RNA sequence: GCGAAUGGCUCAUUAAAACAGUUAUAGUUUAUUUGAUAAUUAAAGAUUACAUGGAUAACCGAGCUAAUUGUUGGGCUAAUACA
RNA sequence: UAACUGAUCGGAUCGAGGUUUACCUCGAUAAAUCAUCUAAGUUUCUGCCCUAUCAGCUCUCGAUGGUAGUGUAUUGGACUACCAUGGCAGUCACGGGUAACGGAGAAUUAGGGUUCGAUUCCGGAGAAGGAGCCUGAGAAACGGCUACUACAACUACGGUUCGGCAG
């Protein structure tokens, strides 16, 4: 059995083989999103936890969740299933998908690790995974960067992360995210004018309201007086 | 049918339009808009084939996308190619400054009619609905689509506004009555111009109007296809040249060519 | 020699240039090349060559006549930006359009099967000839131009 | 987001059916168009308005199948997306 | 004027040109209501070829009408419960046949007729046969899905198909 493990903080994946019968006893008739020993497993797992998160048939067939049921079963998957595409609006397919509880019939299981023990695999410890794409929207700069909320804009401007990078070409280079969220003066004006939309609605419409009941009466002293 | 139809066929295309039988399969379906479909003149028609500012398809988008703002309907901007500009719009190209007002001849063909300034202000605009609105807010309605607020309120259904496009501002009215000055908008009596009769209501369905001209020759339509153009025997606007008088095939070959 | 009648004239600002309906006269001559119907032209309207295009010509039968039409754009910066890119080839300020369709269908065939890194991959390899490339073209011939 | 309900093809079904010309909708629906409206943002709760909140794709990384425009886990960040 | 629902709407969105920049002037777009366009659903009246080796037809769950409902976008026996016994027919009902889709039209034509219209335009219908759906403003879509009947393509046999020339 092959087993892929991936462990969140450091963002580690490695996958693993397994023949042992004997060894692999464990996950049988364990249904898919349960806590799993690592001690009965091998010695360099003595101590570990894993969260069962997934896995693929023989035929490569994924475990949907919630299905419980040992082996393939076939659905009808909408929008919004794992295991599926919507290639339309409305869209729906008869899929073969893996059930929840684990049998033979998996070559491969998809393992988190919870609780790391004592036993050190390489590549658990040994990599850090950089950063990556650092926060977007202003609110999450000033969060993440620790900013207070009475806090000027500019200090969100100068804050937020550079990249710099060798192009393959071997150029030199430097790029920056924008901004969303940002409270700007375009923002402020905009709602300024809107505002000032509104005010004008009911400004104008009194306006003419008043023009029209005048007149009205204006014309109907002109019309009474043309009666006599 | 599934649903909407997006395409119109040459053939099909109107004969007000006078588009060749044989130059395509296909014409310009009008978009939905202030006038029908089939009251519509496009404006792909309007540069293409009247003006011939327009020599094929992609020059009329040129004209249209060009950041220039071109074309002008009413007062208001117009970057559609298929907008319906239809009966008594004054559409202005403000290159030229022509300024054009969108009417039948007495052969039921669309006809741009040039207009000085100062009649390029106004235009004519036939009631089609009067009610109390929201707020108890008095309000009219209009055949090019307007909806107009605190209307005189002597204004009665059916009647015509003389309607200033520079103040969007009504100036004169006048209704359907014995003795006004009428252009027709539909009909086998379209494009003729004259003098109401009198009014006949049948009341369960269609109202019939009668009709005289300078020369003296009746008609007849029902009341949807007169429009008023002015109180008296004079019109407040500037009619392609036949002046609305019909004429017989006889008086058009005599006149014409001598006989 | 050749005469030409100046037929129907319409002034278009809009597209800012002269649209004309032509007529040669060549009575003892075959139909005239586009070259000094051009260059006729220019020589009684008094404008550029290159501000001249000359397009759709029918000798009639017998060979006494053509008709033909012809465009006279108030500057080439207009004319470069109006006529369509056949004309400019024609003029031989474009190029050639290479092979389009059985390209595109095929990376339509591969686009659809993929997902985007690959697809980006293929898309770098169209053999598309870029709006990019033929306004930078357009761009330098009018910077390569000297006014008559 | 929008479109994919048009277009193109065919005449098997179909004899008051469909269709045609005439009507009704005061018995209805209509995305995109044109015109006109809009003072109060229910209550409980919540309440920053110089502007609120949590996610995910592309991307990076690990996989499963003999097989497809199959998709599974893991690490990132936007929106006129979702609240 | 009562209350009721909160499952309606009441802009946390974007450009551009700038008076030198804290303020102006143009626009893009989202969305509610009412008109307006566009199209549809239903709908009034009248009009089809051959046949009596079809004279009665319709009504056990709707046939004609009446009631309350229900359902729908709406009207309605469209559907249900109760009630009444109606509705159509020699002025041809009902039922067969059509090598029948209906028109606009076409070939012939002294006049009157005869015979065609699968096929450019407009309607209608269908996507191998049936049924059923999703999503949408609009679909029973078919260059969408689900199932069966009958078939088409891969397969390492366990599986799979963006399988549907009346484009
Ligand atoms: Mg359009
Ligand atoms: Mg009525
Ligand atoms: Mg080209
Ligand atoms: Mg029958
Ligand atoms: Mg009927
Ligand atoms: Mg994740
Ligand atoms: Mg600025
Ligand atoms: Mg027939
Ligand atoms: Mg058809
Ligand atoms: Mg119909
Ligand atoms: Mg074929």
């Amino acid at each position: 059995m092959k087993f892929n493990i991936s462990y969140p903080l450091t963002g580690a994946q490695k996958c693993i083989e397994i023949d042992d019968d004997k060894k692999c006893n464990i996950f049988m008739d364990k249904k898919m999103g349960q806590e799993v020993e690592g001690d009965t497993l091998g010695d360099e797992f003595k101590g570990y936890v894993f969260k069962i998160a997934g896995g693929n048939d023989k035929d490569g067939f994924p475990m949907k969740q919630g299905v419980m049921v040992r082996g393939r079963v076939r659905l009808l998957l909408s929008e919004g299933h794992s295991c599926f595409t919507s290639r339309r609006s409305g869209f729906r397919k008869r899929k073969s998908v893996r059930g929840c509880i684990v049998g033979p019939d998996m070559r491969v299981l998809a393992l988190q690790i919870v609780k790391k023990g004592v036993a050190e695999i390489d590549g658990l410890t040994t990599v850090t995974l950089p950063r990556k794409l650092g926060p977007k929207r202003a609110n999450n700069i000033k969060k993440l960067f620790g900013l207070k909320k009475e806090d000027d804009p500019i200090l969100i401007k100068k804050s937020v992360i550079r990249r710099t990078f060798k192009t393959a070409k071997g150029k030199d280079r430097t790029k920056c995210p924008k901004i969303q969220r940002l409270i700007t003066p375009e923002r402020i004006l905009r709602k300024k004018v809107y505002k000032a939309e509104k005010t004008q609605r009911y400004v104008k419409t009194n306006a003419a309201k008043e023009e029209y009941e005048k007149f009205l009466s204006e014309w109907k002293k002109q019309r009474a007086a043309k009666a006599h | 049918a599934r649903g909407p139809k997006k395409h119109l066929k040459r053939i099909n295309a109107p004969k007000s339009w006078m588009l060749n039988k044989l130059g395509g399969i296909w014409a310009t379906r009008p978009s939905q808009g202030p006038h029908k479909l089939r009251e519509s003149l496009p404006l792909s028609v309007l540069l293409k084939e009247r003006l011939n500012y327009a020599l094929n398809g992609r020059d009329v988008t040129l004209i249209l996308n060009d950041k220039e703002q071109n074309v002008f309907v009413d007062g208001k901007v117009r970057r559609d190619k298929g907008y319906p500009t239809g009966l008594m719009d004054v559409v202005r190209i403000e290159k030229t400054d022509q300024s054009f007002r969108i009417l039948y001849d007495t052969k039921g063909r669309f006809v741009l009619k040039s207009l000085s300034k100062e009649e390029a202000k106004y235009k004519l605009l036939k009631v089609t609905a009067k009610a109390i609105g929201p707020n108890q807010i008095p309000y009219i309605v209009t055949h090019d689509s307007r909806t107009i607020r605190f209307p005189n309120p002597e204004i009665k259904i059916g009647d015509t506004l003389k309607y200033d496009l520079v103040n969007n501002k009504i100036e004169n009215f006048a209704h359907l009555e014995s003795g006004n000055v009428c252009y027709i908008q539909q009909g086998n009596n379209i494009g003729r111009v004259g003098i109401i009769q009198h009014i006949e209501k049948h009341q369960g369905s269609f109202d019939i109007c009668h009709v005289k001209d300078a020369k003296g020759n009746a008609f007849a339509t029902r009341l949807g296809n007169i429009f008023v153009l002015g109180q008296g025997k004079k019109s407040w606007i500037e009619l392609p040249s036949g002046d609305g008088v019909r004429e017989t095939i006889l008086e058009e070959r005599k006149r014409k060519f001598s006989y | 020699t050749i005469v030409i009648r100046t037929k129907k004239i319409l002034v278009n600002p809009l597209l800012s240039r002269r649209q004309l309906s032509l007529d040669v006269l060549h009575p003892d001559s075959p139909t005239a090349s586009k070259e000094k119907i051009r260059e006729e032209l220019a020589k009684q309207l008094k404008v550029d060559a290159r501000n001249v295009v000359v397009y759709g010509f029918s000798t009639q039968y017998g060979g006494g006549k053509s008709t033909g039409f012809a465009l006279v754009y108030d500057n080439q910066q207009y004319l470069l930006k109006y006529e369509p890119n056949y004309r400019l080839r024609k003029v031989k300020i474009l190029g050639e359009k290479p092979n389009t369709r059985r390209s595109f269908k095929e990376l339509k065939r591969k686009i659809k099967r993929t997902s985007g890194k690959a697809i980006t991959k293929l898309l770098s390899e169209k053999k598309g000839d870029t709006w990019a490339s033929v306004q930078s073209k357009k761009s330098d011939h009018l910077k390569n131009f000297v006014a008559k």
